[PDB]
């Protein structure tokens, strides 16, 4: 999808934009000997706030040359802090010292 | 019959941790990497006993 | 093409084989993220010159 500046700067307020962006992490890298192409790829809207706000985890795969990719995101610990119920039925984490 | 062990072999554990993708003359080999010297081998051949 | 071994090993003086080689330089780099694969190339029979 692509959302025209034209309906950005003109749609009544209230209305809901779906926007969508690419991350590129994962993108191939291009052959040492192909050819540049020509043009430039260009992005005129941006998000003022992080847009990932909703994510867990991000490149789950290895990269070749360096330890861990860049921007890999592990899982935080708590997702898997199975914790203990409580007598009262509340949740809780696992204690992070004794007593 | 269980052959012994031969002069020069190093022990080592077997652990995910030892084992991963890397470069080595354009593919994506296994690579080991012996946890003494810590030096990485990508093909099976070479390595250290 | 490939020859084996056995007849070069076999064949009578004379015989004009013809081997082949890749001029490796020109090969395609692997995809970063690509997973590697089983198997090792191998190459049994060289030249002695240039």
């Amino acid at each position: 999808q692509h959302v025209d500046a034209e309906s950005i700067m003109t749609a009544p307020k209230g209305k809901l934009f779906h926007l969508q962006f690419m991350d590129g992490l994962l993108r191939p890298e291009p052959s040492a000997f192909d050819p540049p192409a020509s043009g430039e790829d260009m992005r005129l809207i941006y998000p003022l706030q992080p847009i990932s706000v909703a994510r867990s985890m991000r490149a789950i795969v290895n990269h070749n040359e360096v330890d861990r990719p860049r921007g890999a995101v592990a899982p935080s610990s708590y997702e898997m802090d199975t914790g203990t119920l409580s007598r009262n039925g509340d949740l809780l984490y696992s204690p992070v010292a004794n007593g | 019959f269980v052959p012994d062990v031969p002069e020069g072999y190093v022990a080592v554990q077997y652990a995910h941790r030892l084992f991963s993708s890397s470069l080595a003359n354009k593919r994506n080999r296994v690579t080991y990497t012996h946890p003494p010297t810590g030096m990485a081998y990508p093909s099976p051949t070479g390595r250290p006993h």
